[PDB]
């Protein structure tokens, strides 16, 4: 049906993606080779299929997704992987220099070029697919390369297609510890003015999804790739919603356009439950309730947050393996009852959610057991936008030393931008406990 | 690509670039014949874009020989992988800067113009763009800071564009076999140290003294030192050349580093740092290799790492890390000590992991920083140069060297301004 | 010691090219407040105002000859007195750097200077100058009898640490006005930089214009000397969208205004190290920063809202400024 395409920003932009890629053609059962020994995809091009990769050649599927990177070195990977023989070289691209993280430069120097292929590329793409429902964006906030990449992307992006949804799944420095001293400077400069372009923004805690997934696994190290590897499944979890009708199908954007009462918020903060590691799969069935719940607390979130602190205006809960909306009244109740999660006034609604027939997707090799259903859930909470503040101080540390200026200045950036980001984060920060109030 | 001009010269780096070089190459696993032993693609690309191609696939290196005399260049040769360099490749002034920055520097010029130019020409074809040059010479020894002197300013002067990073040995302060030598290092480094965007120097008495007690030896070998050297300098490039499951590219670091590129130059830190023996016998566990480099012996030079302040640190780490284990390392540094990192910005360690595990130890890092007790002690020397000037020793022999002496005392006093600076430096956390 | 530097903001008329691009005065300028206000907005819409108040503030209303004659008398009796003096134009182009030098300033300070001191009647001599700082380098335009680049290296004369003194200029002396002007025209050539995209002309290259005079009377001996500096501003390159060498150069005059505006700091510090060597335009400088020189600073604005980072920087520029003190001596001669 639909197709969709994944951009990758950055070597992570690119890993990442790529995790979701294989997962998508095992998931599919397509053979990493493009054209699967199994039988063609689901219902033919399902719509699944179509957004991973269009049956073409004929006989041959192969993925729909756009592979950017200033620097040669992660795609290179590409070239020499498997998938790469799925992947015709048309939809993966290297770039010869790299961002090396200046968000400003990168975004300058490398975008001027790469864009013009890219939007080609893409073009192409575009035109002969039937068009997504939305496309997904990857990068790194650290990376210089999503810092650069991406702000010349969201422009031109939002300009040329408008109505097009877009989605940004985006690294979000832990607080624990950035990557480079830049980083503060690329991520916040580059966030907030392409954030606003866009519809919706997401972050990563990295520290804190680290923490929490490796804690869950209970393992010494996750692997990046690990690591990867929840991003992966939860996202085609998302996919597998939208793609093939679940118990409750929404349309994803249209529910979430339900869900975020406010363009001001650009997204909801989106939580995956239960929280499973590969022991935490093992260690129970999860249940409508223990999911649920699992998910309310912050181990689940994978975001460190108080969920106390922030107020749920509302929730939203997707589903997966078998459900019976009963179930989920249980859960209702559960969660109705229970004082903790909080709702805002606004929304006297936990509603919607919605249920998948089929079993969570699960991420190729995936490191958790499966769990018999998945969740994800949106909440709007003040503290979320405290983690930005949170990494924000450092930056206005650095504002402060005005330090990391004259090669901002090479780009014949201003701090007087990165001022706005700061002024725009107070803003935001402001609106967003506004709207955080009930 | 983007390689980078090796450069050896001064006697000193008459061994020391050509045992980089040298070591490089043997890092290259390139059979002497230039083409590839080596089995490794990974290997063989990246060596392969750093040297030519000769027909059979020989491997030019990227370097030229500077002889302070041509015995020198000969002994080269005459030493092992003469074969490799094609003797096209590098020529060398007989003349050398003689013991002498300012003498040699005017005189090593002309002869130098000559090979820059065809050498740099060839280079310039060579690549589309060199990322930098590296310089290996003496600037303690007349010759390096001699032909330093001249070259880097042109040298440096032809792009602009190019980052350039360069390497002398510092004199010991510990010791100079003259005064007059550290005399025309100097003068040489203080022109150099504007000149060129970064420079990479170890004292040589540390490394000596650490070498020398780290072997347990009678002595450190100069080669083996200098092998030493540029095992820490192959590592660089190695990791930055090759893939890296975090890979930081050099003009990140590089600007990174500074806390703005006002900050001229940082001094290197080798890792894993540990004694003959000890490194050795020993196998770094994963936070192994952070304490070492931690400690003031980690530093090739010798500083109190207290007395030093560090700017940033940077260490990559080659071979993959833990995430955990970068946990581990990253939580120490901030915890050891509140003045040692930098308190205005968080995250002042940097790293980076080689794809893969350096040949040999699986964990290799590297160290950044600046040693403040180590410039301060430098500038020092400066001043021992001054009480020298009250002696005004060869003041004629400089006047053969044409170098007036406003230059000897502004080259002073920069170096009087920034050093100030230099304890701010560990003034500041 | 020395008057607190002195420094005077100007808001030009909207530029035309202003009005091409339509921009909106945001500025205003109450010279009789002598405050200037910008709409900031803040993060609010520019409902929200910045307001400054200045030792002089001039509207877009200002004529120049007033300008001039408010801050330029003052100092020729200075530079008579033996007093160094030097003047600083920041701001925009469309604010008039190039409003103020195409017209005087220079052609009509050549001739009040001979007035004034003929009317003096001191015996005097007339020397000037006219160098650019283009890319971190020196270059002659006053003597195209000297090279494009004046033979420039200057050094520490010990008698002022931050004193110096730059060898191989030449200024000429003319006792009469009109030498100077032929010179003037000829200098002027040289002066000129590269054109913008953005604005017809750009200053590529900082100028600096200086005059030298020698006085003498029945003995006292007196040396007044001027210096005229026109700024030299980049546009962001991305946005020019330039060449990658004008982006280039811009960069790195831009940074370098950053660097201008880290050693600004750095007064207002009064921090231990100033960072003057690290520009040749701060060392040569130097001496004059809250220096024994006496020192007045015009800058320059555009009321349009569009360019934000500008407004910012000149605001904080003004305010950096004062905090250095100024420690103008006359530096009378006998
Ligand atoms: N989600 C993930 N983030 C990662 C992973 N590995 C690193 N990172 C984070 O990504 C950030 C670094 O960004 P990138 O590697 O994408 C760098 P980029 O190509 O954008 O620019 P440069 O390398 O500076 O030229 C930093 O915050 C890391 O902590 C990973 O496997 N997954
Ligand atoms: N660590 C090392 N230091 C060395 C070595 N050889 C010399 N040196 C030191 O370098 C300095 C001498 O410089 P050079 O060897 O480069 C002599 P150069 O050709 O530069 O000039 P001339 O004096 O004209 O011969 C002096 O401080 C020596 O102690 C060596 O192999 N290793
Ligand atoms: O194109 C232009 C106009 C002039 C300008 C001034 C500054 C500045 C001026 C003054 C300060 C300080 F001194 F107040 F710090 C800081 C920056 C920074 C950038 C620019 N760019
Ligand atoms: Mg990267
Ligand atoms: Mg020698």
């Amino acid at each position: 049906m639909r197709e969709c395409i994944s951009i990758h920003v950055g070597q992570a932009g690119v890993q990442i993606g790529n995790a979701c890629w294989e997962l998508y053609c095992l998931e599919h059962g397509i053979q990493p080779d493009g054209q699967m020994p199994s039988d063609k995809t689901i219902g033919g091009g399902d719509d699944s299929f179509n957004t991973f990769f269009s049956e073409t050649g004929a006989g041959k599927h192969v993925p729909r997704a756009v592979f950017v990177d200033l620097e040669p070195t992660v795609i290179d990977e590409v070239r020499t992987g498997t998938y790469r023989q799925l992947f015709h070289p048309e939809q993966l691209i290297t770039g010869k220099e790299d961002a090396a993280n200046n968000y400003a430069r990168g975004h300058y120097t490398i975008g001027k070029e790469i864009i013009d292929l890219v939007l080609d590329r893409i073009r192409k793409l575009a035109d002969q697919c039937t068009g997504l429902q939305g496309f997904l964006v990857f990068h790194s906030f650290g990376g210089g390369t999503g810092s650069g990449f991406t702000s010349l992307l969201m422009e031109r992006l939002s300009v040329d297609y408008g109505k097009k949804s877009k989605l940004e799944f985006s690294i979000y420095p832990a607080p624990q510890v950035s990557t480079a001293v830049v980083e503060p400077y690329n991520s916040i400069l580059t966030t907030h003015t392409t954030l606003e372009h866009s519809d919706c923004a997401f972050m990563v805690d990295n520290e804190a999804i680290y923490d929490i997934c490796r804690r869950n696994l209970d393992i010494e190290r996750p692997t990046y790739t690990n690591l990867n590897r929840l991003i992966s499944q939860i996202v085609s979890s998302i996919t597998a919603s939208l793609r093939f009708d679940g118990a409750l199908n929404v349309d994803l954007t249209e529910f979430q356009t339900n869900l975020v009462p406010y363009p001001r918020i650009h997204f909801p903060l989106a939580t995956y439950a239960p929280v499973i590691s590969a022991e935490k799969a093992y260690h129970e069935q999860l249940s409508v309730a223990e999911i649920t719940n699992a998910c309310f607390e912050p181990a689940n979130q994978m975001v460190k947050c108080d969920p106390r602190h922030g107020k749920y205006m509302a929730c939203c809960l997707l589903y997966r393996g078998d459900v019976v909306p009963k179930d989920v009244n249980a859960a209702i109740a559960t969660i109705k009852t229970k004082r903790s999660i909080q709702f805002v006034d606004w929304c006297p609604t936990g509603f919607k959610v919605g249920i998948n027939y089929q079993p969570p997707t699960v991420v190729p090799g995936g490191d958790l057991a499966k769990v018999q259903r998945a969740v994800c859930m949106l909440s709007n909470t003040t503290a979320i936008a405290e983690a930005w503040a949170r990494l924000d101080h450092k930056f206005d540390l650095m504002y402060a030393k005005r330090a990391f200026v004259h090669w901002y200045v090479g780009e014949g950036m201003e701090e007087g931008e990165f001022s706005e980001a700061r002024e725009d984060m107070a803003a935001l920060e402001k609106d967003y406990e506004e709207v955080g109030v009930d | 690509m983007r390689e980078i001009v090796h450069i050896q010269a001064g006697q000193c780096g008459n061994q020391i670039g050509a045992k980089f070089w040298e070591v490089i190459s043997d890092e290259h696993g390139i059979d002497p014949t230039g083409s590839y032993h080596g089995d490794s693609d990974l290997q063989l690309e990246r060596i392969n874009v750093y040297y030519n191609e000769a027909a059979g696939n020989k491997y030019v290196p990227r370097a030229i020989l500077v002889d302070l005399e041509p015995g020198t260049m000969d002994s080269v040769r005459s030493g092992p992988f003469g074969q490799i360099f094609r003797p096209d490749n590098f020529v060398f002034g007989q003349s050398g800067a003689g013991n002498n920055w300012a003498k040699g520097h005017y005189t090593e010029g002309a002869e130098l113009v000559d090979s820059v130019l065809d050498v740099v020409r060839k280079e310039s074809e060579s690549c589309d763009c060199l990322q930098g040059f590296q310089l290996t010479h003496s600037l303690g020894g007349g010759t390096g800071s001699g032909m330093g002197t001249l070259l880097i300013s042109k040298i440096r002067e032809e792009y602009p564009d190019r980052i350039m990073n360069t390497f002398s040995v510092v004199p010991s302060p510990k010791v100079s076999d003259t005064v007059v030598e550290p005399y025309n290092a100097t003068l040489s480094v203080h022109q150099l140290v504007e000149n060129t965007d970064e420079t990479y120097c170890i004292d040589n008495e540390a490394l000596y003294d650490i070498c020398f007690r780290t072997l347990k030896l009678t002595t450190p070998t100069y080669g083996d030192l200098n092998h030493l050297v540029s095992a820490t300098m192959s590592g660089v490039t190695t990791c930055l050349r090759f893939p890296g499951q975090l890979n930081a590219d050099l003009r990140k670091l590089a600007v990174n580093m500074v806390p703005f590129p006002r900050l001229h130059f940082f001094m290197p830190g080798f890792a894993p740092l540990t004694s003959r023996g000890s490194q050795q016998y020993r196998a770094l566990t994963v936070p192994e290799l952070t304490q070492q480099m931690f400690d003031a012996k980690n530093m090739m030079a010798a500083c109190d790492p207290r007395h030093g302040r560090y700017l940033t640190v940077a260490a990559v780490f080659r071979g993959r890390m833990s995430m955990k284990e970068v946990d581990e390392q990253m939580l120490n540094v901030q915890n050891k000590n509140s003045s040692y990192f930098v308190e205005w910005i968080p995250n002042n360690v940097k790293t980076a992991v080689c794809d893969i595990p350096p040949r040999g130890l699986k964990m290799s890092a590297t160290f950044i920083g600046n040693s403040t007790a180590i410039q301060e002690l430098f500038k020092r020397i400066s001043e021992q140069f001054t009480a020298m000037f009250r002696r005004k020793a060869f003041l004629h022999w400089y006047t053969g060297e044409g170098m007036d002496e406003m230059e000897f005392t502004e080259a002073e006093s920069n170096m009087n301004d920034l050093v100030s600076e230099y304890q701010q430096y560990q003034d500041a956390t | 010691k020395g008057k607190n530097i002195q420094v005077v903001v100007r808001c030009r008329p909207f530029n035309l090219a202003e009005r091409k691009a339509s921009a909106h005065s945001i500025v205003e300028c109450d010279p009789v407040r002598k405050e200037v206000s910008v709409r900031t907005g803040g993060l609010a819409d520019k409902s929200s105002r910045k307001t400054y108040t200045f030792d002089m503030v001039f509207g877009a209303s200002t004529k120049q000859i007033d300008v001039y004659r408010s801050v330029v008398c003052p100092i020729l009796d200075e530079v008579i007195m033996g007093y160094n003096c030097t003047i600083f134009a920041y701001g925009q182009t469309g604010t008039g750097k190039t409003f103020t030098m195409e017209g005087g300033i220079i052609p009509r300070t050549l001739h009040q200077i001979f007035e004034k001191l003929t009317d003096n009647g001191t015996e005097f001599s007339v020397k000037v100058s006219l160098l650019e700082i283009y890319n971190e380098e020196l270059f002659d335009l006053l003597n195209p009898s000297s090279d494009v680049s004046e033979r420039l290296q200057m050094f520490d004369d010990p008698r002022n640490k931050r004193g110096v003194i730059i060898k191989g200029l030449e200024e000429i002396t003319v006792h009469n006005k009109d030498e100077v002007y032929q010179i003037l025209e000829k200098g002027a050539a040289k002066r000129t930089t590269a054109a913008t995209l953005m604005n017809a002309y750009s200053s590529r290259s900082h100028s600096v214009f200086s005059v030298t005079i020698h006085m003498k009377e029945t003995e006292l001996v007196k040396i007044g000397k001027l210096n005229l500096v026109d700024l030299a501003g980049s546009e962001n390159i991305g946005r020019s969208g330039a060449v990658d060498k004008r982006a280039r150069e811009a960069g790195n005059i831009n940074q370098s205004l950053l660097t201008l505006g880290r050693v600004i700091t750095a007064l207002v510090e009064r921090t231990p190290h100033v960072p003057y060597r690290e520009s040749k335009l701060t060392r040569i400088l130097q001496d004059s920063l809250g220096g024994r020189t006496r020192t007045s600073i015009i800058a320059t604005i555009s009321p349009a809202s569009l360019n934000l980072e500008e407004t910012l920087s000149t605001l904080e520029y003004a305010h950096r400024a004062k905090n250095i003190l100024n420690k103008p001596e006359v530096n009378q001669k006998l």
